[PDB]
RNA sequence: GUGAACAGCCUCUAGUUGAUAGAAUAAUGUAGAUAAGGGAAGUCGGCAAAAUAGAUCCGUAACUUCGGGAUAAGGAUUGGC
RNA sequence: GCAGUCAAGCGUUCAUAGCGACAUUGCUUUUUGAUUCUUCGAUGUCGGCUCUUCCUAUCAUACCGAAGCAGAAUUCGGUAAGGUUGGAUUGUUCACCCACUAAUAGGGAACGUGAGCUGGGUUUAGACCGUCGUGAGACAGGUUAGUUUUACCCUACUGAUGAUGUUACCGCAAUAGUAAUUGAACUUAGUACGAGAGGAACAGUUCAUUCGGAUAAUUGGUUUUUGCGGCGUCUGAUCAGGCAUUGCCGCGAAGCUACCAUCCGCUGGAUUAUGGCUGAACGCCUCUAAGUCAGAAUCCAUGCUAGAACGCGGUGAU
RNA sequence: UUGGCGGAAAGGCCUUGGGUGCUUUUGCGUGGGAAUCAUUUGUAUACGACUUAGA
């Protein structure tokens, strides 16, 4: 979809991120974004709402050393809204989806941005907090 | 491909070639909108000066977003746009070889304005005593009119000689910037007539543009001076530790061709280029007073356009103004010329206007919003603050 | 009109402005300016003397000491 | 002379203002700092540079010719008075 | 390397949806060889970076044909030159390999690119090992270390200046370059199409990539204007200062640009492949032969910048 | 003198009627009626330029 707002890209490939749910995963490493395209010597970067492929560095064992996709829920770098306000989170975090959409965990921990929630209604259903 | 694997678009466009100094201080519009609608009460263009920028809050529209509805902020450039003297009707005819002017029809009164026509426009600033404008040649409007009769027997798309009266506020400068503005409208005979009625008198921004309407802005950019490849074209610096030349291109061209092409990125001039930025929504046309301002609450509250202290290095606005969407080329205290959108088209885009909540005005940045905080700070100072 | 409110400076945040921080503990902060935001990271309290921002009350000084006192009948 | 961890600044020793100046301050360049947030993705190579830093207390692994490894590691503390 | 012809044959049956041997004719010059024309009073090597311009044998996008095209993923092919990631291993080119993508094409420009960079390999001088050699020492054997000169005369071009001519402005426009790309998603539709499973189009809608231009409200960064904390040392003291990086150290502004901060980007006319019209030669048939309609991201126009030495006119004139 | 046409401007001209006649420059002379600089500065800018104020 349209995320319907614009953010500047926090995370290049090789970034260290929190895993937002209790899938077992404590920590992701970002391998690719599902839908970026780029220029020479030059990194693809992801931001809030993107579908990412990641590996879980810390994480299930089965998920460890595995690649599974995740959608980035929170980011340290600023998001710019339609109202105009800048919104940020403490941390960088995502929860582990498949590119298929298939699972890995029950609940979330910590907040999600309303924009991520619109895009992926199945993540949003497991949300404590929407901001 | 001999190289690169791994090949990227070339940074910096060839159409905005040459990257060179403008011929004139003031932008000149090469073509204009077509004769679709009403007569030469409709001047094709108007001019102004860029004051700075402000931000406004508006009632939006784009139903598809969820973020759609309520007030939403949008950026504005404020331009002070004084009443302009259409001095004369110049007649340009279409033939083969090109246009050549038949006439210019003069009004009785340009007086300081012709002195400003003498300033750079002739040259020398009160230098040695005159410069001259020849007087209306013992009522020989007949000369001008017989020459008017000549323009009606064919067809430029009827055009007018104009100036901006700069003296109004922000500019220390007095001198007028003369302009050629095209007139567009209905049938040709009435077109000459309306153009004729207009020269007799000044013309406001209210006559030319409606609010919200799509206006093309043409102006001349900020001038850097002389600059290298990296800022100009947007090319990278070469990192290394060491380089014989650090911020460089590797090769201007190749062993064949032997010549540094024009197409390649080079140091040279930057800024002070003409540029046309298209389809700007004209959020507000007005005066500081007394067209009006803001309602109160509500729709939303009354706010003078300037920020306190003035816009940096401009001064203060207090006269006609035009608020234009987004950016407009130039720095500040430069001529910007406004044109109705040449480009028919039509597509979607802004399809409904945008009801004025706020200007800004600020009164902010460690205080604000105007009426009450200024009173609040004044109790607390008191002496140096205003009132006593 | 809008306005927002500064959970640091205390002052009203003017409409179409401020930055929102969402923290891990899920507390929500509104910072009027970047001046405001920096100091919150630094863990400078606002009561402490940040502009001095959040102070600006009143109340205060003595009248009358002399003797903080006891015994002396 | 204060520091003695190196550094810096001094004072009655004493010594000097190098053989070019003036006006400005653009890119390019050469020394140089700081950078959003991310964090080796860059480069042959983490090259540099940042980084860590004094000292006290507590603590300290594999291995080992028991001498060492060892300031391992990790953490805490320190003012002005 | 690629193409053409022929078409044995296979594809359930069917040469030609697709695949296609033997044979055979070509074409290109980008691998390799061959040569010895050029340079031994000297052409800097591979590779990589970055900047440019190109090519068509087109990987994707546009338009189209065929199908063994039900949808639909698709396969093959025509027209067509207006984007083609980021990484790990390796010096590598090449390639392997991973997630991406619409798809991550191939080729040339002295294997484009050292009076630009790099210097990892090749390819000096020291050294080790395997191997060979009586030995010195040698290997298209491996390995560690091992330098990058020059102040531009001419030309080429970014940019700036710049007279003849009756003068200053303002304009014209011969012309030059020439920006729009692409995706996702919604409606349309869980519809068409289909046993079902699955699963389209068209347009209207919104948003994002990628590019370009621009701006400095917003908000980031800067901040060596200035003001304040606190470190040593110094002028008796505090107070006031000095030096310690070019700002001592910590704290922030205007201006200046960017953290995708923030704003703005088609239709006609002509055509290609083709699909059609009217239509003969050849009474029929035939999309072309004469004629003609449509039809590409094409062409041109539209759009912009530059533009009086195309050897310029007004106007405004002493 | 009258005037049109062209082409818009210029030009360039071309027509119907009456008063006199034919058959590129280069000065010696006569008659007729403004820039650039300094100086302040920029909306600039390397030098120049432009831009700007002046009882």
């Amino acid at each position: 979809q349209g995320t319907k707002f614009r953010i500047s890209l926090g995370l290049p490939v090789g970034a260290i991120m929190n895993c937002a749910d209790n899938s077992g995963a404590r920590n992701l490493y970002i391998i690719a974004v599902k839908g970026s395209g780029s220029r020479l010597n030059r990194l693809p970067a992801a931001s809030l709402g993107d579908m990412v492929m990641a590996t879980v560095k810390k994480g299930k064992p089965e998920l460890r050393k595995k690649v599974m996709p995740a959608i980035v829920v929170r980011q340290a770098k600023s998001w710019r809204r339609r109202d105009g306000v800048f919104l940020y989170f403490e941390d960088n975090a995502g929860v582990i989806a498949n590119p298929k959409g298939e699972m890995k965990g029950s609940a979330i921990t910590g907040p999600v941005g309303k924009e991520c929630a619109d895009l992926w209604p199945r993540v949003a259903s497991n949300s404590g907090v929407v901001v | 491909m001999s190289h690169r694997k791994y090949e990227a678009p070339r940074h910096g466009h060839l159409g905005f070639l040459p990257r060179k100094r403008a011929a004139s201080i003031r932008a000149r519009v090469k073509a204009f909108p077509k004769d679709d609608r009403s007569k030469p009460v409709a001047l094709t263009s108007f001019l102004g000066y860029k004051a700075g920028m402000t931000t406004i809050v508006r009632d939006l529209d784009r139903p598809g977003s969820k973020f759609h509805k309520r007030e939403v902020v949008e950026a504005v450039t404020v331009v002070d746009t004084p009443p302009v003297v259409v001095v004369g009707v110049v007649g340009y005819v279409e033939t083969p070889r090109g246009l050549r002017s038949l006439t210019t029809v003069w009004a009785e009164h340009l007086s300081d304005e012709v002195k400003r026509r003498f300033y750079k426009n002739w040259y020398k600033s009160k230098k040695k005593a005159f410069t001259k404008y020849s007087a209306k040649y013992a009522q020989d409007g007949a000369g001008i009119e017989r020459e008017l009769a000549r323009i009606k027997k064919y067809a430029s798309v009827v055009r007018v000689l104009v100036h901006t009266q700069i003296r109004k506020t922000p500019l220390a400068q007095k001198k007028a910037h003369l302009a050629e503005i095209q007139l567009n409208g209905g049938s040709i005979s009435e077109k000459v007539d309306w153009a004729r009625e207009h020269f007799e008198k000044t013309v406001a921004v209210d006559s030319v543009f409606e609010q919200n309407e799509m206006i093309d802005a043409i102006a001349v950019t900020k001038g850097h001076g002389f600059e290298g490849v990296t800022h100009r074209w947007g090319t990278k610096k070469l990192p290394r530790k060491t380089h014989r030349g650090l911020r460089k291109v590797a090769c201007i061209g190749a062993w064949h061709p032997a010549h540094v092409m024009w197409s390649v990125a080079r140091a040279g001039q930057r800024g002070y280029h003409s540029r046309t930025s298209i389809n700007h929504k004209i959020y507000r046309v007005g005066k500081g007073d007394d067209e009006a301002n803001g309602a109160t609450s509500f729709d939303r509250t009354k706010k003078t356009i300037t920020p306190m202290g003035g816009f940096v290095h401009y001064g203060e606005i207090k006269n006609d103004f035009i608020m234009v969407k987004g950016c407009i080329p130039g720095n500040r205290k430069r001529i910007v010329t406004l044109r109705k959108s040449l480009y028919t088209n039509t597509s979607r885009k802004a399809l409904e206007e945008v009801s004025l909540k706020w200007i800004d005005t600020a009164s902010k940045f460690g205080k604000g919003r105007f009426q009450t905080p200024a009173e609040k700070h004044a109790f607390m100072g008191t002496l140096k603050k205003d009132l006593g | 009109m809008k306005v927002e409110i500064d959970s640091f400076s205390g002052a009203k945040i003017y409409p179409g402005r401020g930055t929102l921080f969402v923290r891990g503990d899920s507390k929500i902060f509104r910072f009027q300016n970047s001046k405001s935001a920096s100091l919150f990271k630094q863990r400078k309290n606002p009561r402490r003397i940040a502009w001095t921002v959040l102070f600006r009350k009143h109340h205060k000084k003595g009248i009358t000491e002399e003797v903080a006192k006891k015994r002396s009948r």
